[PDB]
C-alpha cells in the first residue's frame, strides 16, 4: 500500500522517535558537576594532581624512603 | 697406517704450498649458532641439489621446436604432433630409468631454493642484515633472487608444454610486445620473429644451463664469500657485542652442523620428488597454442607477478594512432618491485639516517616500522600469489571467480595497510611484554597470600632482587627474555635412564651433577667473557 | 564436595525417572512404540550426570572438609599455595585456527586439507601440552 | 579515625573498600570531562620533554603560601624532579615550586612565564585553562635532565 | 636462575630526540620506530583515490563499484577522524 | 635471581593439591568426558533408530559381523584399560618408566585394536555393506568409526604425555596428566564395551 508511504514510515517513524527521545533524555542535566566559577568560593576539597610521566625506580613501595623535599626555587602570583 | 699417511700428507701440503696459516684462519673461523642463520645454507644447499639434478637432466633433454610425433612409450600421447623438447622430457620421464625421479627432485629442489632465498629474504630483512655493512651484499642477494626467479620461470617452460607454453604465451609474448617504445623489437628479438619461433626454447635452454646459472654462481661466490670475509653478524647476547663474533668455529661444530644440514635437506627434496608428483607434463599436452587449461598458473615464484596481471583493472591508454596495453601496467609494477627491493637499504639509511656501522642484528620487535613494512610488502605478495591462484581457489572454495578478483583488487590496497598497522601494533606490544618481563620478571602460578585473601602471581625476578620482595628492574639490551620458568631451571631434571628402564642410581646422580657442572661453567665462562669485554 | 556431588545426583535421579517414564509411555501409547532417539539421549544424559555425580561423590568421601565447603571458615584458613594457573599463551587461538582448517576442509570436501587441518590440531595441541614442559634448549 | 561517611570499610590490607550511590559519581571535580583530559594530556605528555613531574594543586594554600606549597610539593610522589604549580581561587594566589633536581634547566626562567600566563588566564575567568596553559609554558621551559 | 643477562652497546646514528619516545615505543633507540603521521594520511587517502579510480573499469557490474565506494569511504572516514584527532590534539 | 621468588621445583605443577583438594584436571576430564557420553548417545540413537526402522533383518543380508574378529579387538581394548590402569599406580607411585612402559603397550595394543577395526571394515566393505551401501552399514560405521577416531585420539594423547615424561621431570602435574588420559581410555573402552553389546550381541 501507497509504497512511497510505507518507505517514508519506515524511514521517518524511527528518526522522529529517535529525536524526540534525545529532546527528553540528552537534554536533561548530567551528573557531572557544572564548571567552577572564579567568582564562587572554592568548595572543593584540595586537588593535588600529578603526571606520572617518568620512570619511577620500581613500583615497588618498600625502598623510596624519604629523601627529603629538597626544594628547587619558587614563585608567586596574584591573578 | 692412516695417522702416518694423513701427518706425511699434511707434510707434503705444507712443503708444496704454505697454506697452514690461512687453513688455520679458516678453521678457527667463529660463526652464530642461531638457526635463522641456515636459512640461507637452505638456499645454497637446494641450488647445489638443482645443479648435480641439472647436468643429469642436460644428459638427456632435447631442447627444440622441431615438430615430431612421439612413437614413444606413453600410450596417451601417440602419433601427436610435439616439439622435440616435449618428446626428449616425456622420454625422461618415462624411458629413463629414474629420469622422472630426477627431474621431479629438480624441480622440487627448483622450488626450495625460491622458498629459502625467500625466507632468508625474510630473515635479513627484518633482523636489519643490511644496513651500512653487508648493503652490497644485500643488494647482490636481490638480484641472485631475481635471477632465481627468471631462472625457474626459462626451467618450467623449457619443455615445450601446454601449461609452461601458456604460461609463455601470457607472460612472455604478450608484455614483452605491449612495452611502448621497444616492446615488438624486445619481442621480436627474444623470439627471432613472431611467438613460436623456431629459437625460444633453445634460447632459453642456453640461458637456462649456462648463462642464468652462471651469474647465479658467480653471485652466490660473492655473496658466500662477502659472508665470510664481513663476519657474519649475530644478535644480541650475553658475550656478544658489535666487535665480536660469538658462537662455534668452523672446524669441529659448526662444518659437520652444515654437511648434517646439507645431508637432511637433501634428503627431504629427495623424498618429495619421489612421494609428491610435481609438474606431470604427459598429463599436461604438448603447446598448442589453441589448446589451454583453466590452471595456467606458474611456479610459487612468479605467481605474485601473474596476479598482479590479473588483479590490475585493465587500464589501457590510447596515445595518437598508439596503443598502451595493460601489460605495460605489470612490468612498471615488477621493476618498482624489484628497484624497491634492491634499493631498501640505501632507502631506509636515507629515511632513517643510520649510517654506523651495525653487526648486531636486532629483533624484528625492535624495529616497529621496518617489521611493519615487511609485514605489508609479505601482505601484498601473498595476496598477489593468492589473486594468481583465484581460479583454483573459486572452484574448490567455493567462492565467485569474479568476486575473488575483486577481493584481490580491494585488498592489494587494503590488506597491506591492514597488515602494516597490526604488524606495527604487534611489533609494539612485544616490546611492551618484553619490559614487563624485565621490571616484574617471568610469571608462574598463583598464590593466596596468608593473613588476606589477595592472589599474587608470584613472579620470579631475572634480576638483583631489592631489599624487599620487588625486585630492581633491568634494562632492555636487544636480546630475547624468557617467558617461561619452564625454559629455566624449573622442572627439567627427568629420571636420565631410558624411555621404558632406569638407569642405576649413581650413574644418573653422576650424569646430572656433570651436566649441572657444565651449564654452571657455560654462564659463568659467557658471564666473565661479558665483564672482561664491558669492564 | 558434598553438595557438589549432590546436585548431580538429584539431576541424575530426575534423568533416570524421565529415561524410564519416557521408555514406558513411547513402548506402549505411542504410535511406533518405543521411540528410540529420545529414549537412547534421556539414557545417556542420565549416564552423564550419573558419571560426573559418582566421581563427585568418590572425591567428596575421599577429601575432607575443605574451607571452600566449611561454612565458618576462615579467609586464612584456605590461604596458601594454589597451584599453576597457565599465564599468556598463543597456543589457543593457533588450536581454534587448527581446527577451524580440519572444520572447512570437512564442509567443503577437500580431503588435502582435512589431512593437513588435522596435522595442523596435532601440532598445536602439542605446542599447547608442551608448553609448560620444554626444557631449556642444550645446543 | 573514620572511613567515608556510607558504605566505605577498612578491608583486610590496608585499602579501603568504597562505595557511591547509582545514581552520582565518584571524582566529583568541578571541571567538564574534556577540560580535565586536555590538562591530564599535558601534564602527562607535554610535560615528557621536561622529564619531571609537573604537578597541579587547586586546593586552598592558606597561612604562608611559599611554605604551604612547599609541603604539598613534598607530597608529590617525587618531590626531587617536580614542578608543582599551586592556584587557590580562595586567595587569588599562585605559587611554583621545584626540586632540587630540577635545577637550571630553564625553570627558573620559565616560572614567571608560567605563573604569568596562568594569572591572565585567572582574570580571564578559566581555572583549568589557565593551569593547561602554564603546564604549556612551563614543559616548554624546561629542559630534560 | 640458568639465565646470564645481556650487555649490549649498538652503534647509534635523526638521533631519536625528536619523533617518539621511550614510552610510546620503547626500543625507539633500537631501531626505526616513527613513521610520519603524513606518510600515513597520504597513503591512507591515495589508497581510498586508488579505490574510488577502480570504479572506472570495464566491468558491467555494480556491487564491484559499490564495495569500492564502500571500502574507500571507511579508509577516508578513518584517515579524517585520525587527522581530526591530532588537529584537536586528541580529543573526542 | 637470588634462588627463585616462586619456590617450587617445577615451572609447572598441580593445579590444586589433590591431597586436601579435588584434582581440577581430572574434574575438567571427567565432565568432558561425560558430554563425549552424549556425543555417542547421539550416535546410539541413530544407530536405534536405524535398527528400529528396519524391517525384522537388522543386518542386512549382505552384511554379516565377524565376532571371530570382534572378540579379540574387544579383549584387547579390555586388556589395554587393564595395562593403562597399572601405569596410572605407576603414576601415582613416582614410577616415571613403569608408567612409560604400561603406557607403551597400552598404546601399542590401541593401536593393534585400530587396525583390527580397520581390517574388519576392509573386510565389510568388500563383502557388500559400505555407508552409502546401507543404513545398517552407515549408522555401524558412524558409530563403530567415530568410536575409532576416539581411540586414534587416545593413541595420540598417550604419545604426546609420553614425550611430556620425556622432556620434564615427573611430577604430580604429569602425574595428574597420566590419570586424566587414563580416564579418557577408560571412557573409551566402556563406550566400546556398550558399542559391542550393542552391535553385535544385541544386535
Ligand atoms: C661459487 C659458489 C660456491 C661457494 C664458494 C664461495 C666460498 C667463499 C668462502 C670464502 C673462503 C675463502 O676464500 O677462504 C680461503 C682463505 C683465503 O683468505 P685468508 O686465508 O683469510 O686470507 C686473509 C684474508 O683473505 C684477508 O681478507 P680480510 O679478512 O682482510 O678482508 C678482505 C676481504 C674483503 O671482503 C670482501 O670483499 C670479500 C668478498 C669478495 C668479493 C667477491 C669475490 C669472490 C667471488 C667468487 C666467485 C666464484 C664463482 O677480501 C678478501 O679477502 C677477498 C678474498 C676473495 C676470495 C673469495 C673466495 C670465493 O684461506 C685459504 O686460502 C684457506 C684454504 C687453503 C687452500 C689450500 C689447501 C691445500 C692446498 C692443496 C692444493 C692441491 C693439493 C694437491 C697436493
Ligand atoms: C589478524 C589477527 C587474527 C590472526 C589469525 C591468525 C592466528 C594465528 C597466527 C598467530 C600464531 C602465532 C602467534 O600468536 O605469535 C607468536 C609469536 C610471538 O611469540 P612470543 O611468545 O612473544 O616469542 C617470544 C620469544 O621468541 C620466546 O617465546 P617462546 O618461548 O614462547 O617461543 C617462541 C614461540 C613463537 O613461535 C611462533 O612464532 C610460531 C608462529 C606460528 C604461526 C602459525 C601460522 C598460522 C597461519 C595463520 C594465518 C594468518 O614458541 C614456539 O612455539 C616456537 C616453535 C614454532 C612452532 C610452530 C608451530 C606451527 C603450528 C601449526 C599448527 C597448524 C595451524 C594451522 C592453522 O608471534 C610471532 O612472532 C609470529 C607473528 C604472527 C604470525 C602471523 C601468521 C601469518
Ligand atoms: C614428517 C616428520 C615427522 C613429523 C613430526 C615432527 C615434529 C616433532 C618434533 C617437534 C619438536 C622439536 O623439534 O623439538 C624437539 C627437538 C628440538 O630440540 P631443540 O630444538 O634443540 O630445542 C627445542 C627447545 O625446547 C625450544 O622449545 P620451544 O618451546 O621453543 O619449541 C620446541 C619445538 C616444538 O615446540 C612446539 O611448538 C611443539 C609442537 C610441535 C610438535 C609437533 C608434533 C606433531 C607433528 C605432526 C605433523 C607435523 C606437521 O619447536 C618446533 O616447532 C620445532 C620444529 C618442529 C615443527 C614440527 C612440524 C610443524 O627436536 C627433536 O627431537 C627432533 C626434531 C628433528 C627436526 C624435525 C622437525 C621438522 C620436521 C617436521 C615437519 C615435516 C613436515 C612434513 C609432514
Ligand atoms: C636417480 C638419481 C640420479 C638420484 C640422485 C639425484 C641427483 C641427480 C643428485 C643428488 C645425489 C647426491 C650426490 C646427494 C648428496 C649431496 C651431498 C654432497 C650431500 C653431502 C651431505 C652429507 C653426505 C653429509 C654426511 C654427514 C657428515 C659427516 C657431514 C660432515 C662432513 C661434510 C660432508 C661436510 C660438508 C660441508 C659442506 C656442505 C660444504 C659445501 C661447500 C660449499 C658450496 C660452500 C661452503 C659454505 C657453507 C656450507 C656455508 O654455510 C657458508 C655460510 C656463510 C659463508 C660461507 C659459507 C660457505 O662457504
Ligand atoms: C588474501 C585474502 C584477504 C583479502 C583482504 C582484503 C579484504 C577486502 C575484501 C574485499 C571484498 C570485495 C567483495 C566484492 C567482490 C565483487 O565485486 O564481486 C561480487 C561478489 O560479491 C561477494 O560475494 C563479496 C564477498 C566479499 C567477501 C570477502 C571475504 C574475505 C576473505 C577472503 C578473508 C579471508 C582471508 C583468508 C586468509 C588466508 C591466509 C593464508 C595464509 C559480485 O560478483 P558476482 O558473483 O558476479 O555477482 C553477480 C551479481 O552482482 C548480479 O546482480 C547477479 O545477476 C549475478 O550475476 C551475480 O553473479
Ligand atoms: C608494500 C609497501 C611498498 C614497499 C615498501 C619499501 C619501500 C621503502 C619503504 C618506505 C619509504 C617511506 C618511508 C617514510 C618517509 C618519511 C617522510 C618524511 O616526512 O621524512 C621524515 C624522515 C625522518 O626524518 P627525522 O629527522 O627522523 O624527523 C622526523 C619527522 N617526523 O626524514 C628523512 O630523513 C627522509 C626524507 C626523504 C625520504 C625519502 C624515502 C623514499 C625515497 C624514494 C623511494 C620510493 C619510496 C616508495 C614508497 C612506498
Ligand atoms: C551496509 C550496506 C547494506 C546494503 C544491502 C543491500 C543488499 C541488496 C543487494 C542485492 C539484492 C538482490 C538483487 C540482485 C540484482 C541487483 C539489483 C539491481 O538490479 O539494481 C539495479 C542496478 C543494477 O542493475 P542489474 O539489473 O543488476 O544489472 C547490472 C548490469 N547488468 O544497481 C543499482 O543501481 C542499485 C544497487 C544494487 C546492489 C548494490 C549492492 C552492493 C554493495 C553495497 C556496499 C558495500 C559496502 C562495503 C563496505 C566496506
Ligand atoms: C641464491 C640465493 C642465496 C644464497 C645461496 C644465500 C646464501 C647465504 C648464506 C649461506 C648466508 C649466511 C647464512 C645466513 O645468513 O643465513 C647469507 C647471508 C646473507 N644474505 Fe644470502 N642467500 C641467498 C639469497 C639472498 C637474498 C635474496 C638476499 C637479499 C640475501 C642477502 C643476504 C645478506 C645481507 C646476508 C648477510 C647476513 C649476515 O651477515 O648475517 N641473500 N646468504
Ligand atoms: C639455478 C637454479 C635453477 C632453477 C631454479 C631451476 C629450475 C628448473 C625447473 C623448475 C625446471 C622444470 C623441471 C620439470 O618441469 O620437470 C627445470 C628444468 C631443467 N633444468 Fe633447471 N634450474 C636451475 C638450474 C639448472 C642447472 C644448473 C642446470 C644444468 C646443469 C639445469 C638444467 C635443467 C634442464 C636440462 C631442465 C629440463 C628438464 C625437463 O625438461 O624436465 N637447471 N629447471
Amino acid at each position: 500500500m501507497s509504497t512511497a508511504l510505507t518507505h517514508g514510515l519506515i524511514g521517518g517513524v524511527p528518526l522522529v522517535l529517535f529525536a524526540v527521545l534525545a529532546l527528553i533524555f540528552l537534554t536533561r542535566k548530567g551528573p557531572h558537576p557544572d564548571t567552577y566559577k572564579m567568582s564562587d568560593p572554592w568548595t572543593h576539597a584540595p586537588i593535588l594532581w600529578a603526571a606520572e610521566e617518568p620512570r619511577e625506580h620500581g613500583h615497588g613501595g618498600h625502598g623510596h624512603d624519604s629523601h627529603g623535599v629538597v626544594i628547587g626555587g619558587g614563585a608567586s602570583g596574584k591573578w | 697406517d692412516f695417522a702416518k699417511l694423513a701427518a706425511a700428507q699434511g707434510d707434503a701440503i705444507d712443503s708444496r704450498y704454505h697454506p697452514s696459516a690461512a687453513v688455520r684462519r679458516q678453521l678457527n673461523k667463529v660463526f652464530p649458532t642461531h638457526w635463522s642463520f641456515l636459512l640461507g645454507e637452505i638456499a645454497l644447499y637446494s641450488f647445489i641439489i638443482l645443479l648435480l639434478t641439472g647436468v643429469w637432466l642436460t644428459l638427456f633433454f632435447d631442447p627444440s621446436m622441431a615438430h615430431v610425433t612421439y612413437d614413444g612409450v606413453y600410450q596417451p600421447l601417440r602419433g601427436v604432433q610435439m616439439s622435440r623438447a616435449y618428446e626428449t622430457a616425456l622420454d625422461i620421464s618415462f624411458e629413463v630409468r629414474g629420469g622422472l625421479f630426477v627431474r621431479q627432485v629438480h624441480h622440487w629442489a627448483a622450488l626450495m631454493f625460491a622458498a629459502s632465498i625467500m625466507v632468508h629474504l625474510a630473515r635479513i630483512f627484518f633482523t636489519g642484515a643490511f644496513r651500512r655493512p653487508r648493503e652490497a651484499n644485500w643488494v647482490i642477494g636481490s638480484l641472485l633472487l631475481i635471477l632465481a626467479m627468471f631462472e625457474g620461470f626459462f626451467g618450467y617452460s623449457l619443455p615445450d608444454d601446454l601449461l609452461s607454453g601458456t604460461g609463455i604465451r601470457a607472460a612472455l609474448s604478450g608484455i614483452t610486445m605491449g612495452i611502448p617504445v621497444i616492446g615488438t623489437w624486445m619481442h621480436w628479438a627474444l623470439f627471432g620473429g613472431d611467438f613460436p619461433g623456431e629459437i625460444l626454447i633453445p634460447r632459453l635452454y642456453a640461458l637456462h644451463i649456462l648463462l642464468i646459472p652462471g651469474i647465479i654462481l658467480a653471485l652466490i661466490g660473492a655473496h658466500l664469500a662477502l659472508v665470510w670475509f664481513q663476519k657474519h653478524t649475530q644478535f644480541p647476547g650475553p658475550g656478544r657485542t658489535e666487535t665480536n663474533v660469538v658462537g662455534v668455529r668452523v672446524m669441529p661444530v659448526f662444518a659437520v652442523k652444515s654437511g648434517a644440514f646439507f645431508a637432511m635437506i637433501t634428503g627431504v627434496l629427495g623424498l618429495m620428488g619421489g612421494l609428491l608428483t610435481i609438474n606431470p607434463i604427459w598429463n599436461l599436452g604438448p603447446y598448442k597454442p589453441s589448446q589451454v587449461s583453466a590452471g595456467s598458473q606458474p611456479d610459487f615464484y612468479m605467481m605474485w607477478t601473474d596476479g598482479l596481471i590479473r588483479l590490475w583493472p585493465a587500464w589501457e591508454f590510447y596515445p595518437f594512432g598508439h596503443t598502451i596495453p595493460q601489460g605495460v601496467w605489470v612490468a612498471v609494477g615488477m621493476g618498482l618491485v624489484f628497484a624497491l627491493l634492491i634499493a631498501y637499504p640505501f632507502i631506509e639509511k636515507k629515511v632513517t639516517g643510520d649510517d654506523a656501522h651495525h653487526n648486531l642484528l636486532q629483533r624484528p620487535r625492535d624495529v616497529p616500522v621496518r617489521t611493519a613494512i615487511g609485514s605489508m610488502a609479505i601482505a601484498l605478495y601473498l595476496l598477489l600469489t593468492f589473486a594468481c591462484m583465484n581460479d583454483i581457489i573459486a572452484l574448490k572454495f567455493h567462492i565467485s571467480l569474479n568476486a575473488t578478483t575483486w577481493i584481490g583488487r580491494i585488498g592489494m590496497v587494503v590488506l597491506p595497510a591492514i597488515v602494516y598497522f597490526v604488524a606495527y601494533r604487534w611489533a609494539i606490544s612485544l616490546q611492551r611484554s618484553d619490559r614487563e618481563v624485565l621490571e616484574h620478571g617471568v610469571e608462574t602460578g598463583i598464590i593466596k597470600r596468608l593473613p588476606h585473601g589477595a592472589y599474587v602471581e608470584l613472579h620470579q625476578p631475572l634480576g638483583p632482587v631489592d631489599e624487599h620482595g620487588h625486585p630492581i628492574p633491568l634494562e632492555y639490551a636487544g636480546a630475547p627474555l624468557p617467558k617461561r620458568m619452564n625454559k629455566l631451571g624449573s622442572g627439567g631434571a627427568p629420571g636420565t635412564g631410558s624411555f621404558l628402564f632406569p638407569d642405576p642410581a649413581v650413574e644418573h646422580e653422576a650424569l646430572t651433577e656433570a651436566a649441572h657442572a657444565s651449564e654452571h661453567k657455560s654462564l659463568t665462562a659467557l658471564k666473565e667473557h661479558q665483564d672482561r669485554i664491558h669492564g | 564436595m558434598h553438595i557438589e556431588a549432590r546436585l548431580f545426583e538429584i539431576l541424575t535421579a530426575f534423568f533416570a525417572l524421565a529415561a524410564v517414564v519416557y521408555a514406558v509411555l513411547t513402548a506402549m501409547f505411542a504410535t511406533g512404540g518405543v521411540e528410540w532417539a529420545g529414549t537412547t539421549a534421556l539414557v545417556l544424559t542420565t549416564g552423564l550426570t550419573l558419571i560426573t555425580g559418582t566421581f563427585f561423590r568418590f572425591v567428596a568421601r575421599r577429601l575432607d572438609t575443605r574451607p571452600e565447603d566449611y561454612e565458618d571458615a576462615e579467609i586464612s584458613d584456605g590461604a596458601g599455595e594454589l597451584g599453576f594457573f597457565a599465564p599468556h599463551s598463543w597456543w589457543p587461538i593457533l588450536i581454534s585456527l587448527s581446527f577451524s582448517t580440519a572444520a572447512v576442509g570437512a564442509a567443503l570436501w577437500l580431503p588435502w586439507l582435512i589431512a593437513a587441518g588435522v596435522a595442523f590440531v596435532i601440532t598445536s595441541v602439542c605446542g599447547l601440552v608442551f608448553e609448560y614442559y620444554w626444557g631449556p634448549e642444550k645446543h | 579515625e573514620l572511613d567515608l561517611p556510607y558504605g566505605s570499610a577498612l578491608t583486610s590490607s590496608g585499602r579501603i573498600s568504597a562505595v557511591t550511590e547509582p545514581g552520582e559519581l565518584s571524582v566529583h571535580y568541578p571541571f567538564p570531562t574534556m577540560d580535565l583530559v586536555v590538562l591530564d594530556d599535558a601534564l602527562k605528555y607535554g610535560s615528557r620533554a621536561a622529564k619531571a613531574r609537573f604537578a597541579v594543586y587547586i586546593g586552598p594554600l592558606g597561612a604562608d603560601t611559599a611554605a604551604t606549597a612547599r609541603e604539598i610539593l613534598a607530597n608529590v610522589p617525587t618531590p626531587e624532579n617536580a614542578v608543582l604549580l599551586a592556584v587557590s581561587p580562595d586567595q587569588r594566589a599562585i605559587e611554583v615550586v621545584y626540586g632540587a633536581d630540577v635545577k637550571g634547566r630553564g625553570i627558573e626562567s620559565a616560572a614567571p612565564l608560567g605563573v604569568s600566563a596562568a594569572a591572565a588566564s585567572f582574570k580571564e575567568g578559566n581555572l583549568i585553562d589557565g593551569l593547561i596553559s602554564a603546564v604549556r609554558v612551563m614543559s616548554a621551559g624546561v629542559s630534560p635532565a | 636462575m640458568s639465565s646470564t643477562q645481556d650487555r649490549s652497546q649498538l652503534d647509534p646514528e635523526v638521533e631519536r630526540h625528536t619523533g617518539v619516545d621511550v614510552e610510546d615505543v620503547p626500543s625507539a633507540e633500537w631501531g626505526w620506530s616513527h613513521m610520519p603521521i603524513g606518510v600515513m594520511h597520504i597513503g591512507g587517502l591515495l589508497s581510498a583515490a586508488f579505490l574510488l579510480v577502480m570504479m572506472r573499469g570495464n566491468h558491467v557490474g555494480h556491487v564491484e563499484d559499490w564495495f569500492l565506494i564502500g571500502f574507500a569511504a571507511v579508509i577516508v572516514a578513518l584517515v579524517g577522524r585520525n587527522w581530526w584527532l591530532r588537529r584537536r590534539g586528541w580529543i573526542r | 635471581m637470588t634462588s627463585a621468588v616462586g619456590t617450587s621445583g617445577t615451572a609447572i605443577t598441580s593445579r590444586v593439591h589433590s591431597l586436601n583438594r579435588p584434582n581440577m584436571v581430572s574434574v575438567g576430564t571427567i565432565v568432558w568426558l561425560s558430554s563425549e557420553l552424549m556425543f555417542f548417545a547421539g550416535l546410539f540413537a541413530m544407530y536405534f533408530t536405524a535398527r528400529a526402522q528396519a524391517g525384522g533383518a537388522w543386518p542386512p543380508e549382505p552384511t554379516e559381523l565377524n565376532l571371530a574378529l570382534a572378540v579379540p579387538v574387544t579383549l584387547v581394548l579390555i586388556a589395554s584399560s587393564f595395562t593403562c590402569q597399572m601405569g596410572v599406580f605407576a603414576a601415582e607411585r613416582g614410577d616415571v618408566f613403569g608408567l612409560r612402559r604400561w603406557y607403551v603397550i597400552t598404546f601399542l595394543m590401541g593401536l593393534f585394536f585400530v587396525l583390527g577395526q580397520g581390517y574388519e571394515y576392509i573386510h565389510l566393505v568388500e563383502h557388500g555393506t559400505t555407508i552409502p551401501g546401507s543404513a545398517y552399514g552407515s549408522v555401524f560405521y558412524l558409530a563403530t568409526g567415530f568410536h575409532g577416531l576416539h581411540v586414534i585420539g587416545g593413541l595420540v594423547a598417550f604419545v604426546l604425555l609420553l614425550a611430556r615424561t620425556k622432556m620434564s621431570k615427573f611430577t604430580p602435574a604429569q602425574a595428574t596428566a597420566a590419570i586424566v588420559v587414563s580416564y579418557y581410555w577408560h571412557f573409551v573402552d566402556i563406550v566400546w564395551i556398550a558399542l559391542f553389546a550393542t552391535i553385535y550381541f544385541v544386535r
